[PDB]
């Protein structure tokens, strides 16, 4: 029998505008220019005014550019000694992991696109009541006259858990769902008029709401060259990758490459302000080091600390660590603690909250043997 | 190396400048008076009837 | 991995496929044993499948 390694699901590639336009090859610098049609301004005169001149309006079309600028690949140095030696059923022991790796890389690419956008403010989600934050997000997207259809909402694991824990969705009288789909099932489905899609690619304590015309992904399958011994077009989650395999030379072993050309764009407005998507972050109030007080294996032992906020989000990568007594044990900037002498020490973790202000502080005791 | 000559390919993919919806004109009392031409200073007077107290 | 398009540095970073395994081994002997003298088996025990096997 076999147990698979734990790998996340794939949601993002289906929720993003993909290949609106093609034929990047027949354009200068591999850029397609998208034309935004013009709008006009009117004017107001006064009746029976002695001067009879009219202010002539203007009709200026705008434009932006979409470009292919990245090339995602998963190369394998598949030495021929390994082939027919340990690798059996090539179609499932190497090809499937390679395809899955490229799919996960594309999902990470889209996730970096979505998270890395010019969001001028972040909408704070109060864990006690979360609906006001989502209603505020809807209101923000309504102030920009964004269409109300084809709006996608993606929430991290922490936000979904907080929504389920919210008394607004958990108490039946407060939600009107006399089946408690947030208590029997741990799944709140619809709120503030938008569906919920759970993802782990995005940061755990963040949610993003975007219109369809806010992010653009452009894909191109590389053409299988004539001089390639083995070529195929193994597909992916809506993407057609290209797989090509050299057989010899250098090491007299196989070398495989599974790749696709990719490009991203965030559709900003004509004034360079991003209003077609909004982001929300879960408000945090306290942090605690998981595991509490502990002891190391040796005097020079190493243990990797982990800090969770009150919402369960791990904030290890976002915390500053200090040691009360470094002569007995010191703590790195990434949470790793190494002992240098026998005895106890006190470690302080400081985390600036998303809402801002005084950082939350959590103190733990480490007893190096 | 190789040098190619290629167009620009301006495209339209449905991205348009965002505009407000129009809901106000159908809500206000429009055109109860029309004969503005046949009146002095283009002004039509409206007469509110008298009321009295006992 | 990802690389820039039309990059003159035409190199590819190879990836690694490592497959692990772990074992489950037998280490305990769960037993229940009953010893009956011949008199006990003859006289004292009246119904074997109810007085001995079931417990």
């Amino acid at each position: 029998i076999g147990v698979k390694q734990l790998q996340r699901e794939i949601v993002l590639p289906g929720l993003v505008w993909t290949n609106p336009l093609t034929d990047f090859g027949g354009s200068k610098n591999d850029t397609i220019t998208v034309r935004v049609p013009a709008i006009t301004t009117a004017n107001r005169r006064d009746l029976r005014d002695p001067d009879r001149t009219v202010i002539a309006s203007e009709l200026v079309e705008h434009s932006f550019g979409v470009t292919l600028d990245k090339h995602v690949y998963a190369a394998l140095k598949f030495t021929d000694e390994q082939r027919t030696l340990d690798i059996r059923d090539y179609t499932k022991q190497v090809l499937m992991p390679q395809v899955s790796a490229v799919a996960y890389e594309l999902e990470d690419y889209i996730a970096e696109l979505i998270e890395g956008a010019p969001y001028e403010e972040t909408i704070l989600i109060d864990p006690a009541d979360t609906v006001p934050a989502f209603i505020t997000a809807d209101q923000r997207m309504g102030e920009a006259n964004v269409p109300t259809d084809s709006r996608r909402l993606v929430v991290g694991s922490a936000v979904a858990a907080a929504l389920a824990k919210d008394k607004q969705f958990r108490h039946a009288d407060w939600s009107g769902d006399q089946a408690n789909a947030a208590l029997r099932e741990a799944h709140v489905g619809r709120l503030a008029g938008m569906n919920v899609i759970r993802s782990n690619a995005i940061a755990p304590d963040k949610a993003y709401l975007w219109h369809r015309t806010a992010f653009i992904l452009a894909y191109r399958t590389p053409v299988v060259p004539e001089g390639a011994k083995a070529g195929a077009s193994f597909s992916a989650n809506g993407v057609a990758l290209r797989w090509l395999a050299d057989y010899d030379y250098s090491q007299l072993g196989d070398r495989t490459l599974l790749d696709v050309f990719t490009g991203r764009k965030v559709v900003t407005e004509v004034d360079g302000s991003f209003v077609r998507a909004v982001e929300l972050q879960l408000q945090a109030s306290s942090i605690t080091i998981v595991g509490g007080a502990f002891a190391l294996a040796t005097t020079t032992g190493t243990k990797q600390l982990k800090v969770r906020d009150d919402n369960g989000t791990d904030v290890t990568a976002r915390c500053t660590f200090a040691s009360s007594a470094g002569t007995k044990a010191t703590v790195s900037a990434a949470g790793l603690v190494t002992g240098v002498a026998a005895g106890t020490a006190d470690i302080t973790a400081s985390y600036v909250p998303p809402q801002g202000g005084t950082a939350k502080t959590a103190t733990v005791t480490v007893t190096v043997p | 190396a190789h040098i190619f000559v290629k167009p620009e390919l301006v495209a339209e993919i449905g991205v348009k400048q965002l505009q407000r919806e129009i809901v106000l004109p159908g809500l206000v009392w429009t055109n109860p008076l029309t004969d503005f031409g046949g009146s002095k200073n283009d002004t039509i007077t409206v007469r509110v009837p008298a009321i009295t107290t006992a």
